[PDB]
């Protein structure tokens, strides 16, 4: 009866190698550790091998430091998302608990079972939702120095790595990318209409945002911010809470985000409001502070209108609803485009876990390359796993095939290709 | 000062061997005392991590990586800015270790480094250097170090027959093998009753004698150890060739150091033999054209192909042709070749059947519990035309298989 | 001819004023703060010789004690910096030697070569030097001659 344990977030730092320079105030370089019950040396030690980790690596390339750093234990991902500013995360490898000739529990560290771009994502992720609500770190220090920076990462940070579970981790992690929502072309015309409407009509709305079915239909904002924004929306915001249009966030508080920080830093309340999961997002300058008549207003104005749009969807929905062998990751990046027939919601993998290995080893293969790129795989469990790089866009595919060839393998994938992808 | 730091930087792959205490033993660009503060680094994040119950594999950044392995006393790191994985690195590695075995006796290593820890292996490594900068480049080229298997020289098989039996007619008692080689290539193999050759020390042994050109002067008498044969002992190896414009190398494994003598009469004994019985034109006329064209197999859109037996332990591969008629292309299609045997070796999940289609190539590999074949196609060539180059390369080894493979390896 | 050489003391992290003025400033490898070694490089010419300073500053910080064991293994020699403006003068110059001896543990640490730098009464340190085996003792320019006595030393030994 061999144990497996799975991976798990050992540590997780955010720290800055400029402070304390003389002696003595090492400390001060941490500007935020977890778990926080670690003793003070300990906490410097493990800063200090980060620092002197990237600071060898900058003797062979200056431009490029360390992205990570493979131990026996555990592996540690670094990032700097802003100049000085480092973010590690310190993860577990997973153990093997083997039962040996008279117990004696042996540990091996399957170090070779962690995807590296899983985790440097998500520790990509974990900047970008902190910079999402509080901005960017340096904002907070020319604001309130150290101290304002330290306070502001444990409010954030203590809450968020609470909600983070890194056995659950897979390539869709990787991607990064937004779930969209097929539709035609009259309803996206409709939609237009509609947010046009309501941003016209209350003025102050100055960012919109259309989601159904937790799938991302219309985007007013920027790639790169609604990215975070609607990450948030479906894994942190949704989840909690799961005519009838109903608020979903306010009432009056509405949290404040930050939008555009690269190029004008604007500074946004935040609206939600639901009719059945037609989710819109409405996002108001800070300057506006809303009342309670306010959103008394909003709600009347809104009202309906969603909840007649909203027994619109469900009903084409329905009309547009044999089985397809074929099981897919795609991947598009000119627009982040995300679909998976793979994962679907416990969300972890619906197939045999050894064949995400191979799928994330395969991602790992392509990005190496910037053309077209094909790899076709057949595991010892007779799975075909194909992989196709084109145009900025990826797709992974896994059949049930044990007894085919190549030749009908490729038949296949053509077919999917050209039936899902008309 | 300024601009070869530059070009230091920017080499493909630096080799460091150095101690425990942190001396520098072996750096593949720039010399060891100009780099001894970096060594010193690499001890001291081994160190850190070793005394936090820990152990430090590799750091991996946008276009390269480190790669530590610990072989005590010895610390092997590895600066790859190439495709390989931390895997195949720290092969490499090891074997740049068994290399450095193959000098020294882990026996003796082990005891010079517990005696003291302060020690210069630099002291007894100096002038060896070149066949570690060999080795590298050997496995920059060379396909049987990933394969980890030997290659036969496509050779006739009564002629192959003729000179087994001339080896095994000419034997003494202190003889562990008798190897006969052609530019890094199997002849025949003579070995001894339930000793097995392992494909490392054959490796190192094609290292040994493609490092140096006093082997070609006449009778080398040079003691070798082979590491994953017995790492406590030195073997003794008489190298020779036959002939002086042929490429004939004739290596005696012994276990004896006095014995000299006799193996020397075992040499000259066997090249008798093969004048003799008048093989000697045979052989140098497989000399003259010691590898095969891919036009031979009949399949077009094919260029190259590996292909190993797994019960021999013995592959075979036509001659590199165009486009990898130059060295970077050479390098490039055997890194391709890495990728494959990595991905499909894989050892928690491993594979039977890869197919890569790139812009530049086509990559097959087909792994079964039996052989393992990897091709490569043109871009232009179909998957219809990879599974037809499949059957007709498999009908065609398996018709040329007694003149490309040594089928009955003799024994003395 | 290569040599490990540990500096015990100078809590100056980037400014070790002797290790940042001794020789080259190139090859300069600061981790004194983060692995609690600095790595340094210094040629030193003696007797027709030229042997090279593979030179390990170590911090004397609290949370890098668990490294001495492995940072001070293969070690040449080890000089000591010894503050002239200390109250403990005699009771730390001996813990500094014993803990060294401790945790590097040479094949022969009784004959173990050190040499004293008075950083910034003279007597006290040249006679503890006088009982300790007669430890050459510099005071501290004057970064030059000790380590040529630590080539001097340490080459008698080996070679």
């Amino acid at each position: 009866q061999e144990k497996q344990f799975p991976p798990a977030l050992l540590s997780f730092f955010i720290y800055n190698p400029r402070f304390g320079p003389r002696e003595g105030q090492e400390e001060n370089k941490i500007l935020f550790y977890h778990p926080n019950e670690v003793e003070k040396n300990e906490k410097i030690r493990n800063v200090g091998l980060c620092e002197a980790i990237v600071q060898f690596t900058r003797t062979f390339s200056p431009s490029k430091p360390a992205k990570s750093l493979h131990t026996q234990k555990n592996r540690q991902f670094f990032n700097e998302p802003e100049e000085n500013f480092w973010m590690v995360m310190v993860v577990r490898n997973p153990i093997i608990e083997k039962q040996s000739k008279d117990g004696k529990p042996v540990i091996e560290y399957q170090e070779e079972e962690l995807l590296d771009k899983v985790y440097s994502s998500v520790l990509r992720q974990c900047y970008s939702m902190y910079k999402l609500f509080n901005g960017t770190f340096l904002k907070a220090m020319e604001d309130g120095g150290v101290k304002l920076l330290k306070e502001r990462l444990e409010k954030f940070f203590h809450r968020y790595l609470q909600t983070l579970h890194l056995q659950s981790c897979d390539l869709l992690d990787i991607f990064g990318g937004i779930s969209f929502f097929p539709l035609d072309k009259m309803t996206y015309l409709k939609i237009q209409s509609f947010i046009n409407r309501m941003e016209e009509s209350l003025n102050i709305v100055k960012y919109t945002a259309f989601l159904y079915n937790d799938q991302l239909i219309w985007s007013g904002l920027e790639q790169d911010d609604m990215r975070i924004l609607y990450k948030y929306l479906t894994t942190s915001l949704f989840p909690r809470h799961i005519h009838y249009g109903r608020f979903l966030t306010g009432p009056c508080r509405f949290p404040k985000i930050f939008v555009n920080t690269d190029d004008t830093y604007e500074e946004l309340h935040l609206i939600v409001y639901k009719a059945m999961s037609a989710a819109v997002c409405f996002m108001i300058d800070a300057s506006v502070h809303p009342t309670l008549d306010f959103c008394r207003r909003l709600d009347s104005i809104v009202g309906p209108q969603l909840t007649v749009l909203a027994s619109d969807i469900c009903e084409q929905f329905n009309i547009n609803k044999k089985e397809p062998q074929f099981k897919f990751i795609y991947f598009n990046h000119m627009n982040l485009a995300e679909k998976s027939t793979v994962h679907m919601r416990k969300s972890l993998t619906s197939v045999h876990p050894d064949l995400m290995k191979i799928l994330g080893d395969i991602n790992s293969d392509f990005t190496r390359v910037d053309e077209d790129e094909e790899i076709i795989v057949k595991a010892m469990s007779d799975y075909w796993v194909v992989g196709k790089k084109s145009d900025r866009r990826e797709l992974y595919v896994i059949l049930n095939q044990k007894n085919a060839n190549l030749i009908e393998v490729n038949e296949e994938v053509k077919k999917l290709c050209a039936t899902q992808f008309n | 000062e300024e601009d070869a730091t530059e070009a230091w930087r920017l080499h493909q792959k630096h080799v460091f061997v150095l101690s425990e205490a942190g001396k520098p033993v072996y750096s593949r660009y720039g010399s060891e005392e100009a780099l001894s503060s970096t060594m010193g680094v690499m001890v001291a994040l081994v160190s850190f991590l070793e005394a936090d119950k820990n152990a430090i594999r590799s750091i991996h950044a946008d276009g390269y990586k480190v790669v530590f392995v610990r072989r005590s006393p010895l610390v092997l790191v590895a600066v790859a800015r190439t495709r390989q994985s931390a895997q195949e690195l720290a092969q490499e590695l090891l074997y740049i270790y068994y290399q450095i075995l193959s000098l020294l006796t882990g026996a003796q290593l082990s005891h010079i480094f517990q005696q003291k820890q302060n020690y210069d292996l630099r002291r007894l490594l100096s002038g060896s250097e070149r066949i570690t900068d060999n080795l590298l480049q050997l496995m920059a080229r060379d396909p049987s170090f990933l394969m980890g298997a030997a290659r036969c020289l496509p050779l006739a098989a009564a002629v192959r027959d003729t000179v087994s039996a001339s080896l095994q007619q000419a034997r003494a008692r202190s003889l562990v093998f008798s190897i006969l080689l052609a530019r890094n290539q199997l002849v025949a193999l003579v070995r001894r009753k339930d000793q097995f050759l392992h494909p490392i020390d054959l490796h190192l042994l094609f290292n040994l004698i493609s490092s140096s050109s006093s082997f070609r002067e006449g009778e080398a008498w040079t003691p070798v150890c082979l590491p994953k044969f017995n790492a406590a002992g030195f073997f003794h190896a008489h190298i020779s060739y036959l002939e002086p414009d042929t490429d004939l190398c004739l290596l005696l494994v012994s276990t004896d150091r006095e014995d000299f003598f006799a193996v020397s009469d075992c040499r000259r004994r066997f090249q008798e033999r093969l004048r003799k019985r008048g093989a000697h034109l045979a052989l140098r006329e497989a000399l003259r054209t010691p590898y095969y064209s891919v036009a031979q197999v009949g399949i077009p859109d094919l260029r190259h192909f590996l292909y190993k037996s797994k019960s021999s332990g013995l592959f075979t591969s036509p001659e590199i042709e165009a486009p990898y008629t130059s060295e970077e292309e050479q390098e490039r299609l055997l890194g391709l070749y890495q990728y494959l045997h990595s991905r499909a070796h894989n050892a928690s999940r491993p594979l039977k059947t890869i197919y890569y289609t790139g812009p530049n190539e086509n990559l097959l590999a087909w792994v079964t519990g039996a052989f393992e074949l990897y091709m490569c196609y043109s871009p232009l060539g179909t998957k219809a035309s990879a599974v037809s180059a499949i059957h007709k390369l498999m009908r065609w080894i398996r018709k040329e298989e007694d003149r490309l493979f040594i089928l009955t390896p003799l024994t003395y | 001819v290569l040599l490990k050489v540990i500096i015990l003391g100078d809590s100056g992290v980037g400014k070790t004023s002797l290790m940042n003025q001794y020789v080259n400033k190139k090859f300069s490898n600061q981790y004194k703060a983060t692995i609690g070694a600095d790595f340094l490089t210094k040629e030193v010419m003696v007797d027709d010789r030229l042997v090279t300073m593979q030179i390990w500053d170590t911090a004397g910080q609290e949370r890098f004690q668990s490294l001495g064991v492995a940072f001070y293994r293969g070690a040449d020699c080890c000089v000591l910096v010894f503050d002239v403006t200390a109250p403990n003068t005699f009771k730390t110059l001996d813990s500094w030697r014993d803990e060294f001896l401790i945790q590097a543990s040479p094949r022969d640490p009784e004959n173990f070569p050190f040499v004293v730098l008075g950083i910034k009464a003279t007597k006290r340190a040249q006679a503890w030097c006088y009982s300790k085996n007669n430890i050459p003792y510099f005071e501290t320019i004057n970064v030059e001659q000790a380590f040529q006595t630590i080539a001097r030393n340490a080459l008698k030994q080996e070679t």
